[PDB]
C-alpha cells in the first residue's frame, strides 16, 4: 500500500511535525479518566454519558449503502452528545501548533471534527470518542502543561509573554504551579472543580525546544528550512497555473516568469 | 531613494507603551489588576451606572464578564496612530466612539457624481435653450440653495433648517479649463491647484476630457436617518428643481423627465452598486465599494507622490476601518465588533516598518518604483522576503507579537506588507494579489497557524483565482470589491486589497487607479473629513477633537 | 477521449466504457429530466392552507388577523381540489401534467406541464400556475366572495406581492425565487442541503449523485464549463458524483471499518500513482518526493472522489453531519502536504471548507450543514465539488442536528419518494446512455 | 355612544390661526410681505448666512426663489397638532427638523423580535443543558451588558461608550404568566399591566401561547451610521455571546451556529423584509413595512379602545409621517420633500372632524362598532356620505380649503375619513379598502380634479384590485404594504391605509391587527418614542422638547 511521507523538511522541527501527523508521539504523563472528565466539564466523573439521540441499534437506520459499510464509532453507536476539547498553545516553543493538532486528529482518529485557529484548536466528536482523543493528546509530548492548556473559552495567551513562572497567561487562571507541578482546579470553561488535577511538571525550556513543531528565531529559523519554503512555493504556483488553465501548458504560460526553487 | 534605517519603525511605539522595558524579554509579571487599571474602562463603568439609574434597567457592568474576571487581567495597552504622536485608548478607535470614522463613511455615502453634458444637450434639443457660463453660474447658485432642502419654485413650502444641513453642497468640475475659469471659484473644484505634483492635473484633465460634472454631497443628517440609496435620488430631485428655475422651464414638462433619468441613471456615477439578496443593501453602501474607488478617494497621492508607501498605508487605514470596523463589524454583524482587527493595520507603525523594509529590499534588488518584472517569480520573491522579515520581527520583539495578539491581524499585516511591496515594485495590482496569497501560505507553515477559524476562505481560494478568467472568479483587482464572491464575508482582507491596489498605481506614478472622477471629487477640501491624511483624522476622532456633521443640537432640549 | 465505467449505489457495475460526454448535463436525457422535474414540480401543503384559514394565521411568524378566519377544509376535499388543479393547469390532454394527493389529503404533488416552462423565461411557472389554480379551486369549492377570497389567496401565496417570495405560503419548490440568485446561472445551485438529503431518502450514494448533477448543471449555466473547462467539470461530476470506476464506493468500503480522513488521503495518492495520473517529479535532500500531475484534470477528479469518500468515512463514523466542514478542509490540506500537488479545485474546496467550518461553529451566520447550498455565500466558491459532500454528510447524520431534514424538508421527502430519477439516479443516468 | 357636536372640530384651529376672521369670507387682502413676515424663515435666512461665511460658499438664501419673489407672498400659516394645543411653524414638522419623527423611525428600524424556544431546545438537545428561570435570569443580565456593545468572553476587548448606546436594551415577553413572574420585572414586558382594558391581555396571551420572545432594540447610533439591515445581525451576535456565557458553552462550537441560525432567521421576526432591485433596500426599512405591522406598533388602542377613532387617527399620524415624509420624501426622493402631504392628515383637527362625522353617521344608521354589513353596498353608502360632507366643509369654509391647498391632501383626507368610517363600522379592512377608492372617484367628479399628476395610479387600479385574487394583485390589506406593486411610488396613501387597517380592528374591538408579537413589543415604555400618543410626540419634536437617542456630544469637541 502507499507509504505516507506526510510533510517535507529536514530539521528536528520537521521531524516533530511528522511525529504529530503520523501519531508517533511519546506518552509523557498519566491523567486519570476521572480527572480528565472533570477538566472537560461535560458530565460528572463516573456519570452515564448523556445522549442526543437513541442508540443506533434501538432506533434503526435508513437503508443507506454508506451507513452499511462504515462502522460507527462507539460514541456514535451509543448516541452520545457531540462534545469537545479545546487547547491553546504558546508561540514560545510549545510542543504543538494548531494545524498539526488538527492533522494529528484527522489522520489518527475516526469520526472527528477538528478546527484550527490562531489562539485555540478544537476537536469535536461524540463524547466518549472525544475523551479518548483528548487523553491521547494531553498525555503525550504534544502537551507541556505550562505552555498549553484546556481552554473552552477566554483563550487569550498564545501570543503573549509568558508569566515569570513560565505559565502561559490565562485570564481565568484555570491552572497554576504547586510544588513544581501544574495543577488544574477549574474546568475548561472556567468553573471551579472540586479537585486538583495534577498535570505534572512543565517541560524545561530546552526540552520544549527539542519537542516543538514551531519555527522561530530562537529555535529552528524558518528562513533556513528551504524544503518547506519550496513546498509552499510549488503549491502556490501550481494553484495559480491551474486556475488559469488546468493543463501542463499553464506551467509556462506568459506571466509565470523564471520561477525557481531551492532544493528541486 | 528611500533607505531603510537601522532602528525598526515600530520601536518608538513599544518604548512609549512600556517605558523602561527590555524589549527582548519573553516573560512579564502579571498583576491581574482588572478594569481599575484603565481610565477608559473606569469611565465606562461610571457611565453604565448613570445609564442604569436613568432608565431603571441594568446595562454596562464590567463584572458581567464571564469567569469572575473583569477585562485587564493582563495590561490593557493603548494605541499610537501610525505616523502620528497621538496615543489613544483602544476604545477610542471603536467606530461608535469615533466621529472621524463615522464622518469618513458618511462623506462617501452622501456623495454622487452627476454628469452635466447630457442635461445640457437635453435643454438644447428639446427646448432650444443656449447653455452658457452665465446660465451655468445661475444654475450653480440655484442648486446650492436647493440641494440642502430649500424651495425655489412653489409657494408655502417648508424647508430644512440650514444649520442642520451645513455640510451639503454641490461643486462642478471639468477638464475644460476655459469653462472652469469662467465660473465663480466657490463653485468649482480646481484640478490645477489640487493636483500640482508630477503633472497629475494634466493626467486627470486628459482622462476626463472636455466634459462637465457635478460633485454632489447630500446632507449627513439625511443618510443618517435613511441610507445610501437616498443619495442619488436626493441629488437628482434638487438638480431637477434647479434646472427648472435656471432655464425657465415648465415646472414639470416632458423634458424634465429626461433630466431626471440623466441625473438618476444615465449620467450618475454611484460610489457603489447594489448587493444580492442575502446581504441586500441599497446603492452607496460599503459592500458595493470597489477597491479601485476606495483607493481613489484617498488623497495622499496628490500631496506626496514621491513617497508611494505613505499614500499606500493611508489607503490601508481608510479601507481597513471602513470595511472591517463599519461594514463587516456593524452592517454585516455588530456588537463589540472588529476594532483591533483593523487597528493592527494603522497603529504602532508596524505595517509601516514591514512595508518600508520591503520597499528598500525591492529598490535595491529590482530598481526604481514600478520597474520590477510583472510575473509570479517576482511576487514569490518579494512576498517571501517581506513575510519572513516580519515574522522574525514578531519573534524577536515579544511586545510586538503581543500587540498583534490575534493571528488574523498578523496575517493581514504580513500579507499587506508583501503585496504593497510587490505593487510598488511592479506597478501591477494583479501581480501584487499573487504576492498577498503567497504571504499567507508562507505564514501558515512557519507557525502552524494563520488567522481565525474562517480567515483563509479567500486565502485558500486565492492563488488560483488571481489568474482565473472564469465568470465569477476572474476580475482585475481594481474592479473587485467587498462583493467579489470569495471576499464577501471576512475581516482582515478588504481594506488591505484597497491599499495595495493604491500601491500599484503609486509605484507606477499614476494620478489615480480606477476613476478620475472619483479622484477629483474627493480632493475637494470642502468635505468634512480630510481625505488627504486618514490616520491624522482618526487620531482627532479618538481624542474627541473631530467635529462631525449631522448633529441635532439645534432642535433638541437640554436642561438639568 | 475519456471513458468511464458506471457503477450503482451498491458498488455493482452498470455500464462499461461510457464516453464522458454521455453523462454531460447537455446530453444525458436522465440529467435533463432531473432538471426539468425540479423546475416544474411543486409541493402543496393543503394542511397548511387549512390551518392558515381556520386560524387566520396568514403569512406565518405568529401573525394572526382577528376576525378574518375562513372556515374551509381542503384536506377533506383533496381529491376534488387536485382534479380541478389538474384541469386548470394542463395544456393538452395526455401531456406531462401530474397532480397527486399525498399524505391522506395533507399535501399535493403538482408537476406542471413542461410547455408552461418552455413558454416562459425562467422556472417559476410551476409555482405561479399551481398557486393560481389552487386559489381558484378553493374559491369555487367553498363559494368564496369578494372580501374573503383575498385572505384565502394569502393562505396559498403567503405575503406575495408585498414580498418577492411566497413567504409564509403553502406552495413549495426545491428551488428558490430567481431574485435570490447570487449571480448569473445560480438557480440550480440554490438547493438546500436538507432538501437534497430528502430527495435521496438518505441514501448517501444517491445523494452524492443528485447533488453533484444539479451543482454541475448550475456550473454549466454559469458559463464555467466551456472549452477545456468542460472536461475539468465533467471529470469531477463523473468521479465525485457518479461513482465512476467505483472509486468513491470502493475507497469508502476500504476505509469504512477503521479508516480516517488521513487514510483516505493515502489511498487517493496511491491510486493516482498506480493509475499513472501522477508521478514522482523530484526528490528533496530529506527524501521527500515532489509529485507531478501527468493529467491535471484527472488529478483533480481523483482528489474530488477522495474528498467524497473521506466525508463518507469520517461523517459516517461520527454519524454526524458537522464533520464535513473539517473533512473537506483537512483532506485537501493534507493531500497537498503529502504530494506538493494542489488539492481539489486548486484550493477552492479547502477554502470553501475554511469558511464553512467557521460559519458552522461561530456566532456570525451559517448554521448546521443542512442550511447550506451552492448559492449560499459561504459555500458557493467551488464549482460543484463541495456541496455534494455537504448533502451526503447531512444524509448520514443519525440525529445530532437541530435543523434537520425531517424538521425543515419533510414535504420534500413525501413529494419525491416515488419519483424515479430521485429513487435511483445512478441507474437512471446509466440507462439513459 | 359618540355624538357628533354642533361645532365642527376644525373650527378651533381656524380661529387660532386667524384671530378675528369671518370664516365665511371667500376673499382676502394680499399684502405680499415675503419671508420677513415669518419668524422661522427669518431664522433660516440668518442660519444660511452663518453657514456660507463659515464654509466660504453660498447655501440657503430666500432670494434665490425664482421670479424675484420670496416665500410668503400670501400669508404663511402655522399648524396645530390634532388633539394638541401646540401650534407650530410648518418647518418644525419637516422630518429633518423634528427629532421626534426621526426617533420614531429609528425605534422601529432598530427593533427585532427573536424567539427563545428554539435556542432553549438547542441547548437541551445538543448540550443536555437544563433551562430554568435562574439560567434565563443570568442570560438576561448578560444580554443587557453585551447588546449595547460590551464584552463578556475575550480579554483585551474595546467597547462602546455606554452613554452613546443608552437606548439599547433587551426585554423578554411570554404568554406563560408563571415564567414572566419569576424573572426580575426590569427584564420583562408585563402584558397584564400594559393591556388591562377590554381583556386585551388575555387575547394577546392566547395568541402568543406559552412561547418566549426577546424584544431587542439595538443602539440608535448604529442604525444611523448604518442601515436597518444591521438590526437582526447585531441582535444575533450579542444573543449568541450571551448564550455562550450563560450556559458555559464552548465559545464557538457547532451548537453555537444553530443558535445563530435561530436568532438570524428561523426565530427572527423582522419589522420589514427586503425590496426589489429598482428600490433595493435592506430589511427593516419602510418600503417593506406592512400596514398591519404599522398599525400594531401604535399603542393608543391599549389606552382607550372605547374610542376607536382616536387610535385610528394616531395610526394615520404614524403612517403618514413615516411613509410620506421619511420613506417617499427622503429614501425614495429627497429635497424639501413631502411635509404638508402628510401634515394634512395629522394637523388642524380636519381629518378628525370628517371621521367623527362619519362615525356618528354610521352608528346611527348601522349600529354599534363593527356590526355593519361587510359588503360593497355599505362601503358605497359610507364613502359617499363622508366624502360629500367633507367636500361641503371645504366649500363652506374657505380657510379650510386654503389649509389643504393641494388636491392630493384633500383626496387622502376625504378618502381616509371614508375608509376609517367604513373600517370602524364593518370591522373589515378589505371592505374599507373599497370605500377608500370610492371616495376618490366621487371627489374627482365633483371638482373636476383630484391630486397631483400621478396621484391616482393606485386609485384607478384600485377598485378592481381590492377583490382580485390574481398573484400580484390579490392581497388582504393587513399584509399589503409599501411594496404592494400599485402602492410602491406615491404620496397620500400608505399611512392612510395603515390607519384604516387599524380602524377595522378597532371597530371589531380586537387587541391587534396582524401580529401580537409586534403589539407587545411596541407597548414597552422603555422605548424612546411614546408609541401610545403619536401626535403629542410630534408636537414635542416641533417644539424642540423631544430628546432623541444617538447624539455624539460625548465624543466631539465644542469650543468657540
Ligand atoms: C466566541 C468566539 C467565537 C465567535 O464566533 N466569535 C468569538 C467572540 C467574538 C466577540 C467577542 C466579544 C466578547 O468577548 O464578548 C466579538 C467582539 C464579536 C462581537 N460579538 O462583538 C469578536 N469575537 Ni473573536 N475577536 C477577536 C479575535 C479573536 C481571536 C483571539 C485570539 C487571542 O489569542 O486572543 C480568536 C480567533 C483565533 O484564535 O484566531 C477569537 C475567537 C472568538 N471570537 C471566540 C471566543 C474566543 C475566546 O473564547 O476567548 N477571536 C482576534 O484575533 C483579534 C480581534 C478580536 C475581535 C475584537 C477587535 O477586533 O477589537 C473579536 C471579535
Ligand atoms: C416642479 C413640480 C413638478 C415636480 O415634479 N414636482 C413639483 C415641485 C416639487 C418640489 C418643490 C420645491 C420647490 O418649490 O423648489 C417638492 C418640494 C419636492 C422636492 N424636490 O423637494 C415638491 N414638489 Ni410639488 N409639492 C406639493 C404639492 C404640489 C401641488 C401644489 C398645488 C398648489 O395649488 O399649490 C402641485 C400638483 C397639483 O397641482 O396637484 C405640485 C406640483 C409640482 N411639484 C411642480 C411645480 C408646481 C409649481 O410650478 O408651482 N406640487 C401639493 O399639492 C402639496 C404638497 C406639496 C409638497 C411639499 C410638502 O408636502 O410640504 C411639494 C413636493
Ligand atoms: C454568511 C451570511 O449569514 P447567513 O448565513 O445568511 O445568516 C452573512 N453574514 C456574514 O457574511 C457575516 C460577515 C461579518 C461577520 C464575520 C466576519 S469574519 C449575512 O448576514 O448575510
Ligand atoms: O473563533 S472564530 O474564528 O469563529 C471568530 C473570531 S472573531
Ligand atoms: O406636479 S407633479 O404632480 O408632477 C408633482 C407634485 S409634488
Ligand atoms: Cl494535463
Ligand atoms: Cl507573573
Ligand atoms: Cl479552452
Ligand atoms: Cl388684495
Ligand atoms: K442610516
Ligand atoms: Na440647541
Ligand atoms: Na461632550
Amino acid at each position: 500500500a502507499y507509504t505516507p511521507q506526510y510533510y517535507p523538511g529536514s530539521s528536528h522541527v520537521a521531524v516533530n511535525r511528522r511525529k504529530h501527523m503520523s501519531g508517533d508521539v511519546e506518552k509523557l504523563r498519566t491523567v486519570s479518566d476521572d480527572d480528565l472528565v472533570a477538566a472537560l466539564g461535560h458530565r460528572a466523573p463516573g456519570a452515564d454519558y448523556p445522549s442526543t439521540h437513541p442508540p443506533l441499534a434501538e432506533m434503526g437506520e435508513p437503508d443507506c449503502p454508506v451507513r452499511q459499510m462504515v462502522e460507527p464509532t462507539p460514541g456514535a453507536a451509543a448516541g452520545d452528545r457531540v462534545r469537545y476539547s479545546q487547547f491553546t498553545d504558546s508561540m514560545y516553543s510549545a510542543p504543538s501548533i494548531p494545524y498539526f493538532r488538527s492533522y494529528y486528529a484527522a489522520i489518527n482518529f475516526r469520526g472527528v471534527d477538528p478546527g484550527t485557529l490562531s489562539g485555540r484548536q478544537i476537536v469535536e466528536a461524540r463524547e466518549r470518542d472525544m475523551e479518548a482523543q483528548c487523553k491521547a493528546a494531553i498525555e503525550s509530548e504534544m502537551t507541556c502543561p505550562a505552555l498549553a492548556g484546556l481552554r473552552g473559552c477566554t483563550v487569550h495567551g498564545h501570543s503573549l509573554r509568558l508569566a515569570e513562572d513560565g505559565m502561559m497567561f490565562d485570564m481565568l487562571q484555570r491552572t497554576h504551579i504547586e510544588g513544581g507541578n501544574v495543577i488544574e482546579d477549574k474546568d475548561q470553561v472556567g468553573v471551579p472543580i472540586d479537585r486538583k488535577v495534577n498535570l505534572g511538571k512543565p517541560m524545561s525550556d530546552a526540552e520544549a525546544k527539542k519537542r516543538t513543531t514551531i519555527y522561530r528565531t530562537d529555535g529552528v529559523k524558518y528562513r533556513d528550512e528551504e524544503e518547506v519554503l519550496d513546498h509552499v512555493h510549488l503549491v502556490h504556483h501550481r494553484r495559480t497555473m491551474y486556475g488559469y488553465r488546468p493543463e501542463t501548458a499553464a506551467e509556462t504560460a506568459p506571466g509565470v516568469g523564471p520561477v525557481t526553487y531551492h532544493t528541486v | 531613494a528611500y533607505k531603510y534605517p537601522s532602528e525598526k519603525l515600530f520601536v518608538e511605539a513599544l518604548k512609549s507603551k512600556f517605558a523602561g522595558l527590555d524589549l527582548s524579554d519573553q516573560k512579564v509579571k502579571y498583576v491581574r489588576a482588572g478594569y481599575l487599571q484603565n481610565a477608559r474602562k473606569r469611565e465606562f463603568q461610571a457611565a453604565g451606572e448613570r445609564v442604569a439609574e436613568q432608565r431603571g434597567m441594568q446595562q454596562y457592568d464590567v463584572n458581567v464578564h464571564l469567569g469572575g474576571m473583569t477585562l485587564g487581567q493582563r495590561q490593557l495597552v493603548p494605541y499610537k496612530l501610525s505616523t502620528r504622536p497621538d496615543i489613544v485608548e483602544g476604545d477610542d478607535l471603536h467606530y461608535v466612539n469615533n466621529p472621524a470614522m463615522q464622518q469618513m463613511w458618511d462623506d462617501m455615502k452622501r456623495t454622487i457624481i452627476v454628469g452635466m453634458d447630457l442635461a445640457h444637450e437635453t435643454l438644447e434639443k428639446r427646448l432650444g435653450k443656449e447653455v452658457t457660463p452665465e446660465s451655468i453660474a445661475g444654475y450653480m447658485e440655484a442648486v446650492n440653495h436647493t440641494m440642502p432642502g430649500a424651495a425655489i419654485v412653489q409657494e408655502h413650502m417648508v424647508e430644512t433648517h440650514p444649520g442642520l444641513v451645513d455640510d451639503c453642497y454641490v461643486k462642478m468640475f471639468t477638464g475644460d479649463d476655459e469653462l472652469a475659469d469662467e465660473i465663480d471659484s466657490q463653485y468649482v473644484i480646481n484640478i490645477n491647484d489640487l493636483f500640482d505634483k508630477e503633472g497629475q492635473n494634466e493626467k486627470l484633465k486628459a482622462a476626463i476630457g472636455k466634459t462637465t460634472w457635478q460633485a454632489v454631497h447630500i446632507p449627513t443628517i439625511v443618510v443618517r436617518c435613511c441610507d445610501g440609496g437616498n443619495t442619488s435620488r436626493w441629488s437628482a430631485m434638487q438638480i431637477g428643481m434647479s434646472f427648472i428655475a435656471a432655464y425657465n422651464m415648465c415646472a414639470g414638462e416632458a423634458a424634465v423627465a429626461d433630466l431626471a433619468f440623466a441625473a438618476k441613471h444615465a449620467a450618475a456615477v454611484q460610489m457603489a452598486e447594489m448587493l444580492p439578496a442575502r446581504r441586500a443593501r441599497s446603492p452607496n453602501e460599503p459592500g458595493g465599494l470597489s477597491f479601485g474607488y476606495c483607493a481613489d478617494m484617498v488623497q495622499t497621492l496628490r500631496v506626496k507622490p514621491e513617497d508611494p508607501v505613505w499614500y499606500t498605508l493611508e489607503v490601508v487605514a481608510c479601507g481597513t476601518m471602513l470595511y472591517d470596523q463599519i461594514w463587516l463589524g456593524s452592517y454585516m454583524s455588530g456588537g463589540v465588533g472588529f476594532t483591533q482587527y483593523a487597528t493592527a493595520a494603522y497603529t504602532n507603525d508596524v505595517l509601516d516598518d514591514f512595508t518600508y523594509y520591503g520597499y528598500d529590499y525591492a529598490l535595491n534588488k529590482y530598481g526604481d518604483d514600478g520597474t520590477a518584472p510583472n510575473d509570479l517569480a517576482t511576487a514569490t520573491d518579494l512576498a517571501t522576503e517581506v513575510t519572513l522579515n516580519g515574522m522574525e520581527c514578531y519573534e524577536d520583539y515579544p511586545t510586538l507579537l503581543e500587540d498583534h495578539f490575534g493571528g488574523s491581524q498578523r496575517a493581514g499585516i504580513l500579507a499587506a506588507a508583501s503585496a504593497c511591496t510587490t505593487g510598488i515594485a511592479t506597478g501591477n495590482s494583479q501581480v501584487a494579489l499573487s504576492a498577498w496569497y503567497m504571504s499567507m501560505y508562507v505564514h501558515k507553515e512557519g507557525w502552524g497557524r494563520l488567522g481565525f477559524f474562517g480567515y483563509d476562505l479567500q486565502d485558500q481560494c486565492g492563488a488560483t483565482n488571481v489568474c482565473s478568467y472564469q465568470g465569477d472568479e476572474g476580475c482585475c483587482l481594481e474592479l473587485r470589491g467587498a462583493n467579489y464572491p470569495n471576499y464577501a464575508m471576512n475581516v482582515g482582507h478588504q481594506g488591505e486589497y484597497a491599499g495595495f491596489t493604491g500601491s500599484a498605481h503609486a509605484g507606477a506614478h499614476d494620478a489615480y487607479c480606477c476613476n478620475p472622477l472619483i479622484k477629483v471629487c474627493f480632493a475637494d477640501p470642502s468635505l468634512v473629513f480630510d481625505f488627504s491624511y486618514i490616520r491624522k483624522e482618526y487620531a482627532k476622532g479618538a481624542m474627541r477633537t473631530f467635529r462631525p456633521a449631522g448633529e441635532r443640537s439645534l432642535v433638541i432640549p437640554a436642561g438639568v | 477521449a475519456d471513458t468511464i465505467d458506471l457503477y450503482d449505489d451498491r458498488g455493482k457495475k452498470l455500464k462499461g466504457d461510457v464516453d464522458l460526454q454521455a453523462v454531460s448535463p447537455l446530453k444525458n436525457s436522465a440529467i435533463l429530466s432531473m432538471v426539468n422535474t425540479v423546475k416544474r414540480t411543486v409541493a402543496v401543503n393543503l394542511a397548511g392552507i387549512e390551518k392558515a384559514c381556520k386560524n387566520a394565521s396568514y403569512g406565518g411568524q405568529s401573525r394572526n388577523i382577528p376576525g378574518r378566519e375562513v372556515d374551509i377544509d381542503p384536506t377533506a376535499k383533496a381529491d376534488k381540489i387536485a382534479a380541478r388543479v389538474k384541469e386548470l393547469i394542463q395544456v393538452e390532454k395526455g401531456d406531462d401534467t401530474e397532480v397527486t394527493v399525498l399524505g391522506g389529503g395533507k399535501f399535493l404533488r403538482v408537476a406542471a406541464p413542461t410547455r408552461r416552462i418552455e413558454a416562459g423565461a425562467e422556472y417559476v411557472a410551476g409555482m405561479t400556475c399551481t398557486a393560481a389554480a389552487l386559489t381558484e379551486a378553493l374559491r369555487e369549492e367553498y363559494n368564496l366572495g369578494l372580501y374573503d377570497t383575498p385572505y384565502v389567496k394569502n393562505a396559498v401565496w403567503g405575503t406575495y406581492p408585498q414580498t418577492m417570495d411566497m413567504k409564509g405560503g403553502n406552495v413549495l419548490s426545491v428551488l428558490s425565487i430567481p431574485q435570490n440568485d447570487e449571480g448569473l446561472g445560480f438557480a440550480l445551485r440554490n438547493i438546500m442541503a436538507n432538501h437534497l438529503a430528502m430527495l435521496s431518502q438518505r441514501n448517501a450514494m444517491n445523494c452524492a449523485a443528485i447533488s453533484s448533477i444539479l451543482e454541475h448543471c448550475g456550473v454549466f449555466e454559469m458559463g464555467q464549463a466551456i472549452g477545456l473547462f468542460e472536461r475539468y467539470q465533467l471529470l469531477a461530476l463523473a468521479y465525485q458524483g457518479l461513482n465512476a470506476n467505483n472509486m468513491v464506493y470502493e475507497m469508502t468500503k476500504n476505509n469504512g471499518k477503521t479508516g480516517t480522513i488521513g487514510t483516505v488521503v493515502q489511498e487517493t495518492v496511491g491510486r493516482a500513482l498506480d493509475d499513472g495520473v501522477i508521478s514522482v517529479d523530484k526528490t528533496m535532500p530529506s527524501g521527500y518526493k515532489v509529485y507531478k500531475a501527468n493529467d491535471v484534470c484527472m488529478w483533480n477528479a481523483y482528489c474530488a472522489a477522495g474528498t467524497m469518500a473521506a466525508t463518507m468515512v469520517n461523517c459516517g463514523a461520527l454519524r454526524g453531519a458537522q464533520a464535513v466542514s473539517s473533512t473537506l478542509l483537512y483532506f485537501n490540506d493534507m493531500i497537498e502536504k503529502e504530494t506538493s500537488l494542489p488539492g481539489c479545485d486548486w484550493g477552492r474546496v479547502e477554502g470553501t471548507a475554511v469558511g464553512f467550518s467557521f460559519f458552522s461553529h461561530s456566532i456570525y451566520g451559517g448554521g448546521g450543514p443542512g442550511v447550506f447550498n451552492g448559492n449560499h455565500v459561504v459555500t458557493r466558491h467551488s464549482t460543484g465539488m463541495a456541496i455534494p459532500c455537504v448533502a451526503v454528510a447531512v444524509a448520514l447524520d443519525a440525529g445530532t442536528q437541530m435543523f434537520s431534514p425531517e424538521s425543515t424538508s419533510a414535504i420534500v421527502l413525501d413529494t419525491f419518494q416515488d419519483v424515479p430519477i430521485m429513487m435511483n439516479p445512478l441507474k437512471e443516468v446509466a440507462a439513459a446512455v
